[PDB]
């Protein structure tokens, strides 16, 4: 039973977690690998992931993270928000 | 294929071997000896002691006498050989003086025979094989005598008129026990080896051969019944199945079994390993394994 | 030889058996986004991240200078006064004040009120040991640090006693791990770093 | 010889001490009673012959909440319907929230149920002798637990958004439960002499 | 040593050789077998009640050789040894010991009754005996002396304990400590020593029953460190911490069997 949480009153840590980085980069990798709209000047890469990393560094990558709480509520974070 | 040795028991001991202390008993005297005459060797012994339950009673000793059935106090068996009268029974165990200590322990032992009390009852309290049979006395007595001549200390002698010989051994057995509870020596050591024997390709090919011939005399015996009835004529190489041990060794030596492909399921794994000719050196170290 | 030759035959299997035991009872647990470790069913087993709140893997046993010290020498390291002292003025360079008006004289005894409520407790908690594993090697961030900027005794401090004390208060309250406030929920945090804290008032006291 | 007499002097370091702790009011005089200061207040023929009126009462300071507790020994060994149900009217006469009755040794089943049954809101606890006659509270290994008002109880279930079940339980039969007199449902905060880093606070409920 | 020998099983461990059964008719029968006898005669001469409400009954003399092998290591008199027997058997037995001036130190223990009501449930015909051996089982198992039922032999080793000073410094107060050898506690802090604030054990089972539940967690943590540390061992307080909380997080001690 969800509940959703205020994009204004967020609780969790402002920084991006060891695991998340790993999941995001994993996620965009597949996306781009699947011919997708790449959101940063193509440096001239080949690797659907080494590219995603170019994105992450510039925090110019879509995808958001829903962090489920024990309650059942959640929070949404933007890659540009995170740290 | 190369047969490989084995190290089970020893037999003919003469072996303390105690235990403790779940506990139920307290001081055993395993013997598991048996001829030995050139194959056969099925049988055991073992006898208890107990010394728990400070409420029951005074530390009393018993016996088992395979292969049936329960526990049977000691005096009961002396009274079943030729020594019913007391005192004389203790003479076979200990020797006064004496040394009551070692003897005393008897008190509780004798009490178990305070009902024997001669030769009739003795053989009586032996009706429990078994699979439901008897009816009742006379028969029971016969079974008791049979046991005393095959089960009760099967080695020594299996004749008939030799029950006075097995009368001391028991005394000797239990002589050892007393030496340990009183703390007069130490429980024999099962580490030997020095006491265990290696069954090479001989005594091994014994117990098998025997376990395939006794079927011979059975498969043919049935043929006679069919012949004498409706048939007859007499006999002749008409039976004597050819494929009885010829094929009955191929797949018994070839594998680790001892009577395949019969029902003999869990029959100790060979002992039959293929040669292992990697390096000459090896070959040899294989013809010397156990 | 054939004993440690079978005692090596065991540790080869047994060791493995005992391993699985734990796993098969601890898979359950994990750290929830709330800053707490919980069961499969939600049944919570710890209110920190390991009582500490930190990742084992990033930690360096450290030492509390301020512990196994004689009160007599304690005072000769942290305490300061105007009583026939004023030896620091030789370092206040450049710029003394001098002493200006109150305030300073007052900050100096207030710092030690708490650096002192820390000397008594611990102990009252820790036996006698001193070496304990804390996050972030402080004893090192200062060296190297006196490598980066150098400056020897010859150069006295361009600082100000009214800064280093603010320095902390503003950057201990930046070390948060339980969020947030949410009043009273700031308590679990105030003392979920309390140990790490007494360090920062002992290696950075005035 | 008079060993079983001195052995009870310690039942007042395990009793008047058992108060706050809770929150009741006891005199700092009754906490610093030496070996003989105890025999002083109590006048016994000897020598021996002690008993008498060993067992008093006390008041709380938490104002409301109510009500009050009654410490009462025996001193009659083995108890005992002929000392139980008969020592409740007394407990209903001066009106108390609850009280204690001690014994040694053993207590009969009969006199254990026919009581906590019509007791209603009140309660019968719990201890005995030759058992908890030394405050375990004072032990290197035993951290001090402190009670939680029902208000504070609701705090946890918010700040940590939990269920009255999802918390660390405590069996009733725990000498520290019995000690503070926890009932099934209350919630006890304990401040662990952890490391930890720090002074980590754990919480527990009852079951 | 006051305490060293103030919390041990004790019981009938000094006798161990032992119990003898002599049949002596008249209350003035003996023999030996040694010396004694004289002491017994002196006890009877003082005829301070010999007759008593009853008379001369107790044809079941039983003797006890108390070894001076345990009379020195444990402060025990002879009037105590047999001074507490009749504190659990009424007057069914009459003990008569001797002074420490003896060379064997022996003590008698007779049995009188008849004409007693006798009975009940269970008859006894042949022959005044069994009922005896049974009594011994209780006698040798009860029980005077600071014998914490169950607590076997104890030891004492110097434990380098670190203390504080009014100075600031810490010091190594090499204090003595006893090392139990089995259950149990509880009646173990009731002792004069002792020490309640610090006594410890190896059975969590019990620590949960007699301390806290929180207490017992600390017990685990400690008892696991002592398993993997001696010597030179990869310790992390964190993971150790977690195993404990999992064990003591639902009240009872949840074991972790295969």
């Amino acid at each position: 039973s969800g509940k959703a949480v205020a994009k204004e009153d967020r609780t969790t840590t402002p920084y991006m977690t060891k695991y998340e980085r790993a999941r995001i980069l994993g996620t965009r990798a597949l996306q781009i690998s699947m011919n997708a709209p790449v959101l940063v000047d193509l440096e001239g890469e080949t690797d659907p992931l080494q590219i995603a990393m170019k994105e992450l560094a510039q925090k110019k990558i879509p995808l958001l993270v829903r962090r489920y709480l024990p309650d059942g509520s959640y929070e949404d974070w933007s890659v540009a928000e995170l740290i | 294929k190369v047969i490989i040795a084995q190290e089970r028991s020893a037999a003919n001991i003469v072996q303390v071997f105690k235990k403790a202390a779940p506990s139920p008993i307290a001081y055993v005297a395993e013997i598991r000896s048996a001829l030995e005459r050139g194959s056969r060797l099925i049988s055991s012994m073992q006898i208890k002691l107990m010394a728990r339950n400070t409420e029951n009673s005074g530390q009393t000793i018993r016996a088992t006498l395979p292969y049936i059935r329960s526990d049977i106090p000691i005096v009961i068996v002396f009274r079943a050989l030729g020594v019913v009268p007391d005192r004389d029974i203790l003479e076979h165990i200990c020797y006064d003086p004496n040394d009551f200590q070692m003897l005393e322990m008897m008190k509780p032992c004798i009490e178990e025979a305070f009902v024997i009390q001669d030769k009739d009852i003795a053989l009586d309290y032996i009706g429990k094989r078994g699979s439901t049979t008897g009816v009742t006395r006379e028969k029971r007595l016969r079974y008791a005598h049979d046991i005393l001549q095959k089960e009760l200390l099967p080695h020594i002698t299996t004749m008939e008129g030799f029950e006075t010989r097995k009368a001391f051994f028991l005394g000797y057995m239990i002589h050892r026990m007393l030496l340990c509870a009183l703390e007069r020596r130490e429980p024999d050591d099962r580490d030997h080896f020095g006491k265990k024997r290696l069954d090479l390709a001989g005594p091994l090919l014994a117990s098998l051969f025997r376990m395939l011939f006794r079927k011979m005399t059975r498969d043919v015996y049935k043929y006679m019944q069919k012949c004498v009835e409706t048939n007859r004529e007499f006999n002749l190489t008409l039976a004597v199945k050819s494929n009885i041990i010829t094929n009955g060794l191929r797949y018994s030596l070839a594998t680790g079994n001892w009577g395949d492909q019969k029902r003999s399921m869990v029959n100790r794994v060979g002992v039959s390993q293929v040669l292992n000719r990697y390096t000459f050196a090896s070959t040899l170290s294989h013809l010397r394994r156990t | 030889g054939r004993e440690g030759l079978i005692d090596t035959a065991v540790k080869t299997a047994e060791t493995g058996y005992i391993q699985r035991r734990l796993v098969k009872a601890m898979e359950d647990v994990m750290v929830r986004y709330d800053g707490t470790v919980r069961n499969a069913m939600g049944d919570i087993i710890q209110f920190a991240y390991g009582e500490d709140g930190l990742d084992a893997t990033l930690v360096e046993y450290q030492v509390f200078d301020s512990l196994r010290l004689s009160t007599k020498q304690f005072e000769k390291k942290y305490r300061i006064d105007l009583m026939e002292d004023r030896s620091l003025s030789l370092y206040m360079e450049n710029s003394i004040e001098n002493d200006s008006s109150v305030q300073d004289l007052l900050d100096e005894e207030y710092t030690q009120l708490v650096a002192d409520r820390e000397l008594l407790c611990k102990f009252i908690f820790p036996k006698g040991d001193a070496r304990w594993p804390l996050p972030v090697n402080v004893q090192r961030i200062i060296q190297n640090a006196l490598q980066i900027f150098h400056l020897e005794a010859k150069k006295p401090t361009d600082l100000l006693p009214s800064d280093i004390i603010n320095g902390l208060n503003e950057l201990i309250a930046k070390l948060t791990i339980f969020r947030g406030s949410d009043r009273i929920t700031r308590d679990v945090q105030n003392n979920a770093t309390l140990l790490f804290q007494i360090l920062l008032r002992s290696k950075f006291a005035v | 010889e008079e060993k079983n007499i001195v052995r009870v002097f310690r039942a007042w370091k395990t009793a008047h001490q058992l108060v706050h702790d809770r929150g009741y009011g006891v005199s700092q005089a009754e906490l610093d009673l030496t070996l003989d200061q105890f025999k002083a207040m109590h006048c016994g023929m000897g020598r021996n012959l002690d008993r008498t009126t060993l067992s008093f009462y006390a008041k709380p300071s938490n104002d409301s909440n109510k009500g009050t507790i009654y410490i009462e020994f025996a001193k009659e060994p083995s108890v005992g319907i002929k000392e139980m149900r008969t020592f409740v009217h007394t407990l209903g006469d001066h009106n108390h929230k609850t009280g204690i009755l001690i014994y040694a040794n053993s207590m009969t089943p009969s006199a254990a149920k026919i009581i906590a049954t019509v007791t209603g809101q009140f309660t019968i606890e719990t201890f005995q002798e030759s058992d908890l006659i030394v405050n375990i509270t004072h032990h290197e290994l035993v951290p001090k637990h402190i009670l939680l008002s029902p208000d504070e109880k609701k705090e946890l279930l918010d700040r940590y958004k939990l269920r009255e079940t999802q918390l660390p339980r405590i069996q009733l039969a725990d000498p520290v439960a019995r000690y503070l007199g926890l009932k099934r449902g209350e919630v006890v905060k304990i401040v662990r002499r952890s490391e930890t880093s720090g002074r980590y606070n754990s919480y527990r409920i009852c079951a | 040593k006051n305490v060293q020998t103030q919390i041990e099983h004790t019981t009938l461990s000094t006798v161990t050789s032992a119990t003898e059964i002599h049949y002596d008719p008249d209350p003035q029968d003996t023999v030996i077998e040694e010396d004694k006898d004289f002491v017994e005669a002196f006890f009877a001469i003082p005829d301070e009640e010999v007759e008593e409400n009853l008379y001369k009954q107790s044809p079941w003399l039983l003797r006890l050789e108390l070894d001076r092998a345990k009379m020195l290591d444990k402060k025990l008199s002879m009037s105590d040894v047999a001074g507490k027997i009749a504190e659990s058997f009424e007057r069914d037995l009459f003990t008569i010991w001797s002074e420490d001036n003896a060379d064997k130190l022996i003590i008698r223990c007779r049995i009188i009754r008849d004409d007693d009501r006798k009975a009940e449930d269970d008859d006894n015909m042949i022959e005044e005996d069994v009922f005896l051996k049974t009594i011994e089982g209780h006698m040798l198992e009860s029980i005077s002396l600071r014998g914490v039922p169950n607590i076997t032999r104890v030891y004492m080793m110097e434990h380098k304990i670190v203390r504080q000073i009014e100075d600031g410094t810490f010091e190594r107060a090499d204090e003595w400590v006893l090392e139990t050898d089995g259950i149990n506690l509880t009646e173990a802090m009731t002792v004069e020593g002792v020490d309640a604030t610090r006594t410890y054990s190896n059975s969590f089972v019990e620590i949960l029953q007699i301390l806290g539940i929180e207490a017992t967690r600390s017990a685990l943590l400690k008892e696991l460190r002592n398993v993997i540390e001696f010597d030179g061992s990869y310790v992390n307080y964190r993971h150790l911490a977690l195993l404990c909380d999992v064990m003591t997080s639902r009240g009872h001690l949840m074991a972790i069997t295969r």
